[PDB]
């Protein structure tokens, strides 16, 4: 649903930060 | 594939309803003003076979976000 889609967006942004900190 | 951009894209597509463009206020209703405003500004003028007013191309956001300056 709309809430699940947004959840995925936030998770991507969230994990993206960590990914960048790693390489 | 091993990312979550492809997933977000599919979810966005479903969010708007098989539309490559989404309403500015609709995404602002889903995403927080901070992210929503950034998304709105990062989006591109719809562009397609039908001028959708109040709605802009979301694919441009994912494209802009896809290109890293250190990857």
């Amino acid at each position: 649903g709309k809430f699940y889609a947004t959840f995925l967006i936030q998770e991507y942004f969230r994990k993206f930060k960590k990914r960048k900190e790693q390489g | 594939d091993t990312d979550t951009a492809d997933q977000v894209m599919a979810s966005f597509k479903i969010l708007a309803g098989d539309k490559n463009y989404i309403t500015m206020d609709e995404l602002r209703r889903e995403l927080p003003p901070d992210q929503a405003e950034y998304c709105i500004a990062r989006m591109a003028p719809y562009t397609g076979p039908d001028s959708v007013p109040g709605a802009l191309d979301y694919m441009s956001f994912s494209t802009a976000l896809y290109g890293e300056s250190d990857l």
